[PDB]
């Protein structure tokens, strides 16, 4: 325990404090305020206190935690709302019985009073143990079962004593590991430095797709499990439930406190509209919610805490999708810390390390085989809302996000004003994961890449035809151009404008999306063949109005039946469309 | 590809005003062109008749 | 034979300093240091046992200022012990490095043994004597029509690749590596990754393995996860490896320095960590000198057949030449290959924009003995008429296509058939420089003979 | 009247195309350059104050 | 002998050096690195070492030489390459057997073993000799013959003994001068501080043009022998090629090619190509390399040595000027000299001033550019020399608003601006004819009226044609070319022809490598006569479209006039041009 | 804000604090920061201005336990009428919505010089509901905004293409713009308009259109109110 020597704003200097590691969190003051060491000059160690520094006196003890900013990984994370530095807001409110957060509150980030049903793993006493090796399992919640307990990654040695099965408190010792002295006792939880990434045995290529549920995002601009994604900032709700990821780490809640309250209310209220009849959405999603009133360090470390939680869940083999929101707010917090530190501005006042930190944070995400036995694979999908500054993509944070992230979905303000959903601009959005996803598409749905390329070409031709119709008379366009424009209009009306509010098209699966793609491709091919045969466009439209209506209703078809029932309906629709087109000729 | 303007706050504001006026003139002249194009199509039909 | 070995058999005890006067940012200050050097690499042993490696940057009387490569996080005053190696950073270099994959700091990440060093060479190196440096005048048939007819690359040229974030610079740079060869009859590629993502690094590794070049490549992978301070030393390691393999092993070497924008961002972070000058756009005033220390290590030397060619891959922030990184890189290097977002969006591969592209080693290595005698005139005429076509296209957009004259219409047709047939090229298709010249002559034959004012009349009569 | 309207429409369309393609990139690039230059001046002042 | 106290970058604050002078040359480190004192804070003395600082330990000895950074003027400079501190790179390579430059090599700045034929001057024993007087000459090479040996400035007295004619080395005594009873021994060479300009009797207003060999530079924006010249432009604009072409084909007697921050490959190209080329001066074909020395301090060489390279080059130019020769210094990057100054200033801690460049940058550039100028040499016999400084500024970001560019434009008289738009599209020289200016056009009227009387009028006509066409292109690019007059169309066509054929010069093509002054004047006459004939024919009533269709042959003949090789001679080339105008006049009268 | 927190949370009442001259507060923060020997941020203002303004703003809001509320209307003064200015930028970031007072409106007329084109409220949909106020509020406000934009476009287009050549939907929109900037926005400094009275006046302006012209309003609302 040291002593405060100087306070000048949230810059506390503590003297007689030798042994404080770099960036080590400390307990500043008599109210146990938390702060990080940003520079050492011998005994003195300058500290950036997170909370308000008013009232700090000279000589106030400064306790040393001994570890940097760390996140308490372990059971009890899933159904919890956290702050930027993982302050358990729910338990804080329950303990304090007040609407405010008391300064220097020391409520543990994980419930130490709850009892967890622990089941020991295959490892027994005397067996050599390695970092990340599973030595037990805990039933945490119904939606998230078998919370596999992992040894801390840096830990190594041999197992000396393991507790048997039963209901154990989160603070009770569970495993003793000996390595040149049995100086290690491991409970159900372990702390990991938030900035330091969790190691993996080998990072793997991200091949399996991320089924967002939305037809546009699942067909034209796909994302892979373990891949990064960008959104200008409906999509957030879709990834929360419709995504097939076994866990969700929401680190958003926006800069506005009202947005945070709305997100907190909506997440617990929403149920598992995806697979799973009776299960709350919050049963697998941890909310790292940070408002602008929260400490700037907490606002900057919110995404880091969330990504470390996501990597912890990945180390158990679960596919995780960490939906990040208000990256503009995070960048503002980072710029505020840079200005507080006096760091030289680089671009538009932003610090010189913004691009480097963003690149490292996005490189945290990826599919990787977890460290230690048994061999298991996990994934951390990142979907970070870029939140362009001032409505334009000129901010350095936005430029870096678009530079490192591989998928941009490009929600369009004009399309939103047109009451379209999800209003993704097909001309600006892109996805660089098509080349990797071709493997899975060949494995499962072979014609899907060809159909997607066909729709991309159709959209380009539709843009060209719209430009032509704006420049000159619409009737001056050729029959083929008119047919392509009509097909693209039908695609935009039915395939892309699938609203999630209706239960018929709330979450279109991959098989339903492929069926709709095949129907649209068949309709376009039939229209092109009819145009080439010499049939009049108006007569062809009059004859194939029924086929167009069937194609439109294919989108409205309920995907509840699934299996071959949906596939059989598409086959009948395709056969009817071909017969109708042939009969018209 | 840039105007020879001395970098200053007054110059920045003048160029923002110029950009807003240029966008407004672009929209107004495009709409005027559309109206005159409709009138010209009507005039062409009347000329043929 | 080799007398440099005898100096190896000399053990030199190194001081273990437990004195740390303080750590601030990425710099750790030491006190009571006994005769510090100025760039000696030191090994900080953290209280947790992990060993960072740093190098001193300023040494006052009995005081040293170390910057550690893996960041200062976790450094404590009481427990950290610093070991002064007494010599600047020295990568262990051997001929067996060809075929290995190392890390950002030179550690082998190939799961194999440590390199059986043949000689320890300082990463900073020394400037090559301009008298001892030969002018590179041997063309390289990179296969790409744009880089072989309009931006021909010499053996010792250091022509980089300018591109934006999403452009396929890696695809083009891999094409050059697999197709690099002299016009008039194998290169030992040295690949350095600085802050590239895992997908890019794996793509380069897999492409080298697929083309079989991996037996002649020594990759220095420093991904985005790797510490941001050793992006400084990674190109130094790569260029020391290339300097060895060329000037002491007689191997023609390709040096690929990808994400030099990321390297310069790391340089800017290091500069802003100290109280250094901000230059332009926040980049250090010595960024020109550092980028020169990187680039100028290429070239051929007198009496030694080895040659090093540098193809650094940059990432222009807003696709702007006026940005400090591309500006200083084009000032130092001997050209550039500009990859165009406009051409990429139009659908051309390679999307190389030849107008911002330049090859300063084309004047030599383009002539009547190295390439065909019409090469220089053809290239000059192609630039002239392609720029005229671009101006005519802008005028078409402004005042309609009808207002253009016969010359402007011919320019538009030439630009269409030039971007669509000449610049456009398959990712795995290589074109001989003579075939590319024949295609260029067809494109010029679009024009009448009179309008070709850049072709010398003898060449025009002989080749039209 | 048709000839006069054709001439006026041609002049107006040429004016719109000129305004957009020339002026809007030109003025936008001028705005970007001015913002960059004042950012550089602010950075130099910040460095002087830090010294 | 002091000690090293602090090493931070290229600056070394060495303690225990009470008595060190400002800019006094020292030897920092055990390898005797060359450094100059910048600040003296007590016994401390901050030093900018001109070598690599890696490996300097706290406590290394620092010797105090006692004399400032002094170049070693004398015979043997002419055909050599130097390292910025006047270290012969050939000697370094031969002594080290390595392609690198070792740290601390102390090779003599001039070869001492070579014996030079010495021919004593008009002075003899007893003649009172003054500073700068010529007491003999040595045969250096076939081109630069009689490398006149000058008495050092500020050295004066009566000649006691003079060496007779023969063969002498540099270390051998050549002269003994008695001043106030103290004898002074003089050798073939003599040292001079680079900071201080070499004295001259009286500078003169420069009047003879510096024939660059490039069409636009020689005609539109001429430069005189003895005037500062500025060449701003981004990378790839053509500054280095313009400088090399000026050094190859200029009318100057000697070249001092200084490369600071330039690539080593440019130096290699010069060393490889200059001996191949030949000059018609001195009545014989001798290699260009015999009258050009190179001060090579590349970009990867130590930062602090760029200033030393600039000063060494300008002092060599001043020496060959005091010899009465017409020298032209070519600093490759004054911008890189300024960036070296900025790096040193930032490492020292001075106030950044503008953009980070030190506050004394303008004064240093002004002094360096004021070193140049035509002048009468210091001592008898009377002879007149000149130094033309043509330095290529390299603006950061390709904008002429950089502090270095602004100071250089303020101090120099000729500004050859380069536009990157013309740097692309292969329009070299990429000279921006709108912003470029030359202030020697007024003084050059004497030479023009003496030799080519119509040159200034033709240049003015071409300039006004270019300005009118610039305005026409500006209005057309936004309002089309459907309303231009016939005169406007003629102006646009003729100026496009001028840009495509006359202004653009392919310096690497045999026909256009060197367009001499007479060829440039004749081609200006051809183009201006073409424009005048077209204007007169159209004003007579001929439609411009039909006139162009009929006179396409004349237009092609005019535009292809650049292909006339100047190697045929003035008589042959002018004979073809006289027929070109006569045919063009006939083809404009028959068509009309 | 401390008084508001007291009243709202320890008294269960609604506050609606109105902070005036956030620019003056920012200048005061500038002087307090520079007195501690700290380098100025972008526009001279301290770098932690975002944190300070975030505290001051986010001191407002509703809570679950208490029936009170703290609404906030921090009234800024944009220097040189620049939105890119740090105080407006940070305030727009932290707060939700914004109300703009227009110099053109002030020159043209009288209180309040508020223009609706750049002014919006982010949580408007919550306030304008069915049970609270009237069920037509959202449709009426959206229709008014759209027709005000069209009226501005028509006012600009009149001097370009002549008054006669304007369409019916443009002439009616110009008339609506006149009666909007002159009767609806134009409010006496002392006259009080309830939300229901304001919506009635909005309908009175919107009734100059044919029932088919009003497209943003729901058909049921059009049938019931028009
Ligand atoms: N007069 C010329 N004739 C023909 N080609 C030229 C001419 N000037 C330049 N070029 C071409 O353009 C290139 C420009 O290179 P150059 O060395 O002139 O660049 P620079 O502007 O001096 O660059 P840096 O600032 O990097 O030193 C030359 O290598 C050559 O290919
Ligand atoms: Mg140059």
């Amino acid at each position: 325990y040291g002593a405060i020597y100087s306070v000048s704003g949230p810059v506390v200097i503590a003297e007689n404090m030798i042994g404080c590691a770099m960036y080590e969190l400390v307990k500043v003051g008599h109210d146990n305020l938390v702060g990080e060491v940003i520079r050492i000059d011998g005994d003195k160690a300058t500290i950036q206190v997170y909370e308000e520094t008013a009232g700090l006196t000279v000589g106030d003890p400064v306790l040393r935690t001994g570890k940097p900013l760390s996140v308490e990984l372990g059971p009890g994370l899933m159904e919890t709302i956290y702050d930027g530095i993982q302050r358990p807001l729910k338990a804080i409110k329950e303990e304090s019985q007040s609407i405010y957060i008391p300064r220097g509150i020391d409520t543990p980030a994980l419930d130490r009073t709850i009892k967890w049903q622990f089941t020991p793993g295959k490892f027994q006493v005397g067996d050599h143990i390695s970092g990340g090796d599973i030595y037990g399992s805990v039933f945490e919640n119904s939606l998230i079962s078998s919370h596999k307990i992992l040894l801390p990654p840096r830990s190594r040695g041999t197992i000396t004593w393991i507790a048997p099965a039963g209901e154990y408190t989160l603070d009770e010792k569970i495993l003793e590991v000996e390595f040149d002295g049995k100086k290690s006792d491991f409970t159900l939880y372990h702390t990991w430095p938030v900035r330091v990434p969790r190691p993996v045995t080998e990072k793997l290529s991200a091949d399996y797709p991320l089924l967002t549920g939305q037809r546009v995002l699942d067909a034209l601009f796909p994302c892979v499990q373990g891949g990064t994604t960008c959104i200008p900032g409906v999509i957030s709700q879709s990834l929360s439930k419709y995504s097939n990821s076994d866990a969700i780490i929401y680190v958003g809640c926006g800069e506005r406190g009202n947005e945070m309250a709305e997100v907190l209310m909506e997440f617990p209220e929403l149920y598992t509209e995806m697979s799973g009849t009776k299960e709350p959405i919050m049963k697998r999603t941890t909310l790292v919610a940070n408002t602008s009133n929260m400490p700037v360090a907490a606002r900057e470390a919110s995404i880091y805490t969330g990504i470390t939680l996501a990597e912890y869940f990945r180390d158990q083999g679960k596919n995780v999708s960490m939906i990040a929101d208000s990256s503009s707010r995070w960048a503002e917090a980072l710029r505020e810390i840079s200005g507080r530190l006096g760091e030289m501005p680089a671009d538009q006042g932003f610090p010189a390390y913004l691009g480097a930190k963003l690149a490292s944070f996005y490189e945290r995400a990826g599919k990787a085989v977890a460290l230690g036995s048994p061999d298991r694979t996990g994934s951390v999908s990142i979907v970070a809302a870029v939140s362009p500054a001032g409505g334009d993509f000129s901010d350095p944070v936005t430029t870096a996000t678009l530079g490192i992230t591989q998928v941009f979905w490009g929600l369009d303000k004009k399309l939103a004003q047109r009451k379209h959903f999800p209003s993704i601009n097909t001309s600006v959005s892109y996805s660089k994961y098509t080349n990797v996803l071709n493997k899975f598409y060949d494995s499962n749905y072979p014609e899907f890449p060809v159909l997607r390329d066909r729709m991309k070409e159709i959209l380009s031709n539709a843009e060209e035809l719209e430009q032509v119709v704006q420049l000159v008379g619409k009737s001056a366009l050729s029959d083929s151009d008119k047919i392509t424009l009509d097909v693209a209009t039908l695609i935009k009306e039915d395939f892309l404008q699938q609203n999630g509010y209706s239960t018929y098209d709330a979450f279109c699966p991959i098989w339903k999306t492929f069926d709709m793609m095949r129907a649209f491709i068949s309709y376009h091919d039939e229209a092109q063949k009819a145009v080439a045969n010499g049939a009049n466009w108006s007569k062809l439209a009059d004859s194939t109005g029924d086929v167009k209506h069937a194609v439109s209703s294919s989108k409205f078809f309920e995907p509840s039946r699934g299996e071959k029932e949906v596939h059989g309906e598409f086959e009948k629709l395709l056969s009817t469309m071909q017969e109708r087109f042939a009969e018209s000729t | 590809n840039r105007e020879q303007v001395f970098p200053t706050r007054m110059t920045l504001g003048l160029m923002k005003t110029k950009l807003k006026g240029a966008n407004q003139g672009y929209s107004l002249l495009k709409r005027k062109s559309e109206a005159l194009t409709k009138r010209f199509r009507d005039i062409t039909k009347r000329i043929d008749d | 034979n080799k007398k440099a070995v005898e100096q190896g058999f000399n053990v030199k005890p190194r001081l273990n300093y437990n004195t740390v006067s303080g750590v601030n940012g990425p710099l750790v200050i030491l006190e009571k240091v006994k005769f510090p050097r100025y760039n000696e690499i030191v090994n900080l042993t953290l209280p947790d046992g992990t060993v960072r490696q740093g190098q001193v940057l300023e040494i006052r009387g009995d005081r040293a200022i170390v910057q550690v490569f893996e960041g200062t996080s976790g450094i404590d005053v009481k427990k950290t012990t610093v070991e002064f190696t007494g010599e600047s950073l020295r990568i262990p270099v051997s001929e067996d490095m060809l075929g290995r994959i190392f890390d950002g700091s030179g550690r082998p990440i190939d799961n194999g043994p440590k390199v059986f060093a043949e000689d320890y060479l300082d990463i900073n190196g020394s400037p090559i004597n301009p008298y001892a440096r030969i002018y590179p005048e041997e063309m390289i048939s990179t296969g790409v029509s744009a880089i072989d007819t309009m931006n021909s690359i010499a053996r010792g040229q250091k022509i980089p690749i300018f591109s934006a974030s999403g452009l396929p610079h890696n695809e083009i740079a891999a094409q050059i590596c697999r197709q690099a060869g002299l016009v008039r009859p194998n290169f030992s590629i040295v690949f350095a990754a600085m802050g590239v993502n895992l997908e890019t690094a794996r793509f380069f590794k897999q492409d080298f393995e697929e083309n079989g070049s991996l037996e002649r490549t020594s990759l220095f992978l420093n991904l985005a996860n790797d510490p941001t301070i050793e992006r400084i030393i990674t190109p130094r390691l790569a260029l020391t490896t290339a300097e060895y393999l060329a000037y002491q092993t007689e191997r023609h070497v390709l040096t690929i320095l990808t994400d030099m924008s990321s390297y310069a961002d790391a340089l800017r972070e290091v500069s802003a960590a100290r109280e250094e000058v901000p230059g332009r756009r926040g980049y250090p005033g010595y960024m020109y000198t550092d980028l020169s220390t990187i680039y100028e290590r290429a070239g051929r030397v007198e009496g030694r057949n080895g040659s090093i060619t540098q193809i650094p891959i940059l990432t222009m922030p807003n696709d702007d030449i006026t940005h400090p990184i591309p500006d200083l890189t084009g000032y130092i290097t001997e050209g550039q290959i500009f990859v165009d977002r406009q051409l990429h969006n139009k659908g051309i591969y390679p999307p190389i924009n030849v107008l911002p592209s330049l090859s300063r080693l084309m004047k030599s290595a383009i002539g009547e003995g190295m390439t065909r005698k019409d090469h220089g005139d053809v290239s000059n005429q192609l630039y002239a008429k392609y720029a005229i076509g671009k101006d005519a296209a802008a005028m078409k957009a402004v005042v309609g296509e009808e207002a253009l004259s016969i010359e402007d219409k011919l320019s538009l047709e030439f630009l269409e058939k030039f971007e669509k047939t000449f610049i456009t090229q398959g990712a795995y298709e290589d074109r001989t420089v003579f075939e590319s010249l024949d295609q260029a002559w067809s494109l010029l034959r679009i024009y009448p003979k009179e309008m070709l004012n850049r072709i010398s009349p003898k060449i025009l009569d002989e080749f039209y | 009247a048709f000839i006069i309207l054709d001439e006026v429409i041609k002049v107006t369309n040429r004016r719109v195309n000129a305004i957009e393609h020339v002026i809007i990139p030109r003025t936008e690039n001028t705005i970007a350059y001015i913002n960059s230059e004042l950012d550089e001046l602010d950075r130099e002042e910040f460095y002087r104050l830090k010294k």
